[PDB]
């Protein structure tokens, strides 16, 4: 539902390497059988400085 | 016997050779050397001379 991140970073955190992990909670639909779905999401880099 | 014509002279010369001023350039190049500059970036970039 909520489709938006606004995650930023300043001078501490990109000085020693920003990695971005991902936690995933997930309940599949019931019944539902797939292979190899795709997920992807665009990362717009706003305002830098 | 002779009517004189009485006028003598005195001269002199002035030079004016060179302009007041040289303006010497030594451009800068300011994403410089051993530095980086990104896009949206922002900053200060110096030159003493
Ligand atoms: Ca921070
Ligand atoms: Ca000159
Ligand atoms: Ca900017
Ligand atoms: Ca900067």
């Amino acid at each position: 539902q909520h489709g938006k991140a606004w995650i930023t970073l300043d001078a501490e955190e990109l000085r020693e390497g920003a990695v971005l992990g991902a936690v995933m909670y997930y309940e599949v639909k019931e019944g539902v059988l797939a292979s190899r779905l795709p997920l992807v999401f665009k990362v717009r880099v706003v305002e830098t400085g | 016997s002779v009517t004189s014509d009485r006028t003598y002279y005195g001269y002199g010369d002035v030079s004016v050779k060179n302009e007041p001023v040289n303006v010497v350039v030594s451009p800068f190049s300011f994403p410089g050397a051993n530095a980086s500059l990104s896009s949206g970036g922002q900053g200060v970039f110096k030159k003493p001379d």
